[PDB]
């Protein structure tokens, strides 16, 4: 029983969106309404800052 | 030659030879079974009952 060989798939994958929204997430940027992309672990960080509420 | 005949040095000879070599054989034949890809299940395909798809 030889290493099986895994046939090799094709179509769109996740990984087109996944690194589409990865470059989404960081690297600031703008979309149709809000005013700039703040990006994760700065909007993170801001959004630790101000807080979420408590009770 | 009063038994034997003339060849048979080339049996015995032969003969000794063969029983060391199915001796090694078999030792080959035990170990090569315990290492096999079909006794511990190796790369082989096990089919589960609704076949997922990692």
């Amino acid at each position: 029983p030889f290493t099986p060989q895994p046939a090799p798939v094709t179509g769109n994958t996740y990984r087109t969106y996944v690194n589409d929204a990865r470059t989404l997430l960081n690297s600031y940027g703008y979309t149709m309404e809000g005013k700039v992309h703040i990006p994760i672990d700065r909007a993170m960080d801001l959004i630790v800052e101000r807080g979420l509420p408590v009770r | 030659a009063q038994i034997f005949p003339r060849n048979a040095n080339l049996l015995s000879r032969l003969s000794i030879f063969a029983l060391v070599l199915l001796v090694v054989e078999g030792i080959l034949i035990l170990g090569v079974y315990f290492r096999s890809n079909y006794f511990r299940q190796v790369n082989v395909a096990i089919e589960q009952p609704v076949a997922f798809s990692h």
